């Protein structure tokens, strides 16, 4: 029931668990003298899905979604508490600030005006430094090009980020975010993890049977494009090109290049523009520009 | 041979087998690089980066056959690809 | 004298100074005096470190117990006072800011590339009236403000009339405001990352303590409101590098071992990054104590690897290019600031790399505007500009490493080297060492280069010779220890130097394989290379062994053309 309540109502199940964690942190420590957060991992079942299939259903429920990030905004500090000083008497005052991104449930909106005046009416100053600052980030993530049905458009979503995890995001890397699909539509990302044909046991027997014959390479190079006459050694190099290298990483030094690069020139009469469609439609993942 | 077979072939070679060098394929590629470093006087410049690309392809062929280490014929087919693409 | 703070208050009452400096060492000693007498300490050093903007407005009234004649500033405690009595002042990076340090006093270390002019920023606006006489004063805090045309005096509240108010530029308190961009240090940045910047807003008497082209340690609060600025196990590591024997050849073959041979070219690169001795006559004339090395070669041998290894081992090494933004990447251009309505100057590649190796890849692919600025820092140490907006003299002590190729890619034996090299006589006449790294195909020597590249591509380890390649920190420490040496030439080496110079000048002063002539700058470079060779041997004197090595070096630098 606790598992089902976490999976269907995290707004009513996540704050008592973090209250228990803060009480356990206070009970486990006996020295004198801040909140504590939580994080999850593991299989989700039907909650783990592609962002293009992410729709208006299961709003309140927590969503695990993987993909590729496109943008990472500038780190921006925000005020959650502002302090001030009264020089007429030398006192100190403070005010707190709340919004819809600090709690999972929506609180009653309190638009607290910044104090430009005292309640008595005296002058005051901005005590910059005793007032805490919490930085936030706004990143965008869309689906991976290998799992998505390539030919369509990618759908991206926005993640609002807290102070804690602001140094673990960069564009160009495969990522898997875990958050809550709140709609004031965005996800409140609490857990980020930075990180295709199925193989049977019958296909492995066929590739193990074709591993020791010394006539395999020529017929595999000839079998990629039957609509193009000739050019056997060029597609031999194209076969060696699309399979790859080794990507050797040296110890305490720079990495070594495993990728190969091919440039093709000649008269514009042949199938150089017809070979790119074949290498785009037959590779594992390919991008043509 | 067909379209859904070579994709599985390429990804199984990419995920399982990593090839390593042998003494039988170092000397023939050393001989080929020192013989071409001919082309500089006749038709094309040969650089140091090309040394790296001359064994990358060998490894390639050695992983096309998915053997655990390289062979002399991989360097021979890389030299044959070089003779076709250079001359 | 006696109570120094009351004496400083007497000095500000004598109207001789306008700056107040408060240290934490006196606070620590007063805390020790109060704690050893059994009294309550009630810690100040753990309270000054957080929210100093409230403390600079709160302790100012305690000193005082609109009419501020002085300016209050702070300075933190050093590490020597931190280890004593057993933090608050650590050297912080801009990548080490974490976001949550907004309001702590921080000491940042870095180079300064962008500075602005001193401008008066108002703090309080004074308004005067002729109807009541009560002059009012409003306080501004942001970048902008609005004019208070409505009267808020104590006499116009109980009145029908609400008469016009005027502003006073004399009774209003101003401040010498200046913005600056601190940049991240070169060896403190991580692997692959770029040195991002940060903004520092200074006010008052600290406004002229920041001249661009230097390394600084800035201590201030983080809103950056600076308060104080300053500017600039190991013996076992140097003695175990010395005791192995043949220190010069070991340090030569230790740097860049992923390439084949060329011990002479990279031996002169070792003498190039060790620098030499800067000589001052003390009569208003300074000569260069630097070397500038050319690498002219045909393709096929590696050129960017040696250049990258020199910039990776030596600190403040900046990689440049031939075309692109190079025209603005070698001089200070002008641009509009996106945070405020002012024009700032963008610095080139010669200003963030002040004391170090400045390298140029594809030297013949540049233009005349790049060459006229490269030759100016190649001859002497100051940048001179004459365009509209800035007319200053920029100090720069850099070592020029250049990599070039001929007119037709490779060399030509039927062509003269003055016709093979497209650079003019004044450029290579200033160049003391030019390396004709020419490749010649052979039967025996090419196999070793092939064996070496297959050995380094087989695995990351070096060949099994009876020598171990030294890590970057040890020879970096050796270069920093050898740089403080000041060698003095003798008379027995003087009589060899003048005879070799006379013979070289007579031999130089006109055929098919000839190039250039003997200049006194080459003699000065020979003297500088002999000083660098004596500095590498950590000697106080220059022996006869350095000049005979330097002449052999400069003659074998051109001896490869006969092959």
């Amino acid at each position: 029931s606790f598992w089902s309540g976490i999976l269907v109502e995290p707004a009513y199940f996540i704050p008592p668990a973090e209250k228990a964690l803060t009480d356990l942190a206070d009970s486990m420590d006996d020295v004198p003298h801040h909140p504590w957060k939580l994080s999850f991992k593991g299989s989700f079942g039907a909650h783990a899905l592609s962002p293009r299939t992410l729709t208006a259903q299961h709003l309140n429920k927590l969503v695990s979604v993987e993909g590729i990030v496109t943008k990472t905004s500038l780190v921006r500090p925000k005020l959650i508490r502002s302090v001030h000083y009264a020089a007429k008497t030398g006192r100190f005052h403070y005010r707190d600030y709340t919004d819809a991104t600090t709690t999972l449930t929506t609180r009653i909106p309190t638009p607290a005006i910044y104090p430009t005046e005292d309640t008595e009416g005296n002058k005051l100053t901005t005590e910059y430094g005793y007032s805490t600052f919490i930085d936030h980030q706004r990143i965008t993530v869309q689906e991976m090009p290998e799992m998505a049905p390539a030919g369509q458009l990618p759908r991206s979503i926005d993640v609002i980020l807290d102070d804690d995890l602001v140094d673990k995001t960069k564009p160009g890397d495969r990522v898997n975010v875990v958050g809550v699909f709140k709609s004031l539509t965005l996800i409140l990302g609490n857990t980020v993890y930075p990180l295709r044909q199925m193989l049977t046991d019958f296909d492995i027997r066929n590739i193990n049977k074709l591993s020791k014959k010394k006539d395999i390479f020529d017929i595999l190079s000839q079998s990629l494009a039957p609509s193009i006459y000739g050019h056997d050694h060029i597609k031999k190099a194209i076969l060696l090109m699309l399979m790859g290298g080794v990507e050797k990483n040296l110890e305490n030094g720079s990495h070594l290049r495993g990728d190969i690069n091919i440039l093709m020139v000649g008269d514009p009469s042949t199938a150089k523009s017809q070979l790119l469609r074949f290498v785009l439609n037959t590779a594992s993942l390919a991008i043509a520009t | 041979v067909t379209i859904p077979f070579l994709r599985k072939y390429v990804q199984y070679a990419k995920e399982r087998v990593i090839p390593q060098l042998t003494q039988e394929a170092i000397n023939v590629i050393v001989k080929n690089y020192t013989d071409l470093r001919d082309d500089n006087t006749k038709k094309s410049p040969i650089t140091a980066r090309t040394l790296e690309t001359l064994i990358r392809l060998a490894t390639a062929h050695a992983k096309v056959r998915l053997s655990k280490t390289v062979n002399k014929v991989d360097a021979k087919v890389a030299a044959n690809l070089l003779r076709f693409a250079l001359l | 004298k006696g109570p120094k703070y009351m004496a400083m208050l007497q000095k500000v009452a004598n109207r001789e100074l306008n700056s107040v400096i408060i240290d934490l060492d006196d606070i620590l000693q007063y805390q020790n005096e109060k704690f050893l007498q059994g009294t309550q300490a009630d810690d100040l050093v753990s309270a000054i470190q957080q929210n100093a903007n409230h403390f600079t407005e709160l302790f100012c009234r305690a000193i005082d117990n609109l009419t501020r004649r002085y300016f209050l500033y702070f300075k933190p405690l050093s590490q020597n006072c931190a280890r004593r009595y057993r933090i608050s002042s650590k050297p912080l990076s801009v990548r080490q800011i974490k976001g949550d340090f907004l309001g702590q006093l921080i000491t940042v270390r870095g180079i300064i590339t962008r500075v602005s002019d001193v401008k008066p920023a108002v703090e309080v606006i004074a308004y005067t009236c002729d109807q009541c006489g009560y002059e009012v004063f409003q306080e501004v805090n942001s970048r902008t403000f609005t004019p208070l045309s409505e009267c808020t005096s104590e006499e116009c509240s109980q009145n029908q009339t609400k008469g016009q108010l005027f502003m006073s530029t004399r009774a209003s308190k101003f401040s010498a405001f200046q913005e600056c961009k601190i940049q991240e240090l070169s060896q403190q940045v991580p692997v692959g990352h770029i040195p991002r910047s940060l903004n520092i807003h200074v006010n008052g008497t600290l406004v002229r303590s920041l001249s661009p082209g230097d390394i600084v340690d800035v201590t201030g609060i983080f809103l950056l409101e600076a308060q104080f600025v300053r500017q600039h196990d190991v013996e076992e590591r140097v003695m175990e590098l010395i005791t192995s024997g043949d220190v010069y050849n070991r340090l030569a073959k230790s740097i860049a071992p992923e390439i084949y041979g060329n011990l002479d070219v990279k031996k002169a690169l070792l003498l190039l990054l060790v620098g030499g001795v800067d000589k001052r006559v003390g009569d208003g004339m300074k000569i260069r104590g630097d070397i500038n090395v050319c690498l002219m070669g045909d393709p096929g041998v590696a050129k960017s690897q040696l250049l990258k290894a020199i910039c990776k081992i030596s600190p403040r090494g900046v990689y440049t290019t031939g075309k692109g933004s190079s025209g603005v990447g070698l001089t200070a251009a002008v641009m509009k600031d996106p945070v405020t309505d002012e024009m700032i100057l963008e610095g080139g590649a010669l200003v963030l790399a002040d004391n170090g190796i400045c390298c140029i890849d594809e030297f013949d692919k540049m233009d005349e505007s790049d060459r006229t600025a490269i030759h100016e820092v190649m001859e002497q140490q100051t940048i001179s500009i004459s365009k509209a907006g800035i007319n200053t003299t920029l100090n720069a002590r850099t070592s020029i490493l250049a990599a070039a190729n001929p007119l037709y890619g490779r060399y030509n034996p039927r062509l003269s080297p003055l016709d093979n090299i497209n650079l003019p006589a004044a450029l290579l006449s200033r160049f003391d060492i030019l390396f004709l790294m020419l490749d010649i195909p052979s039967r025996d020597d090419d196999e070793k280069l092939a064996e070496h590249v297959t050995y380094v591509h087989m695995h990351n380890k070096q060949p099994d010779l009876d020598f171990t390649p030294v890590e970057p920190s040890k020879m970096r420490e050796y270069i920093a220890y050898a740089k403080t040496k000041r060698p003095v030439m003798s008379e027995a080496v003087n009589d060899y130097v003048v005879q070799a110079y006379i013979r070289l000048r007579q031999d130089s002063k006109d055929s098919k394989f000839s190039f250039g002539q003997a200049t006194p700058r080459t003699l000065l470079g020979i003297i500088r290379l002999s000083q660098a060779l004596a500095k590498l041997r950590l000697a106080d004197m220059v022996d006869i062994d350095d000049v005979e090595e330097a002449l052999r070096l400069v003659r074998v630098s051109k001896e490869s053309l006969y092959q």
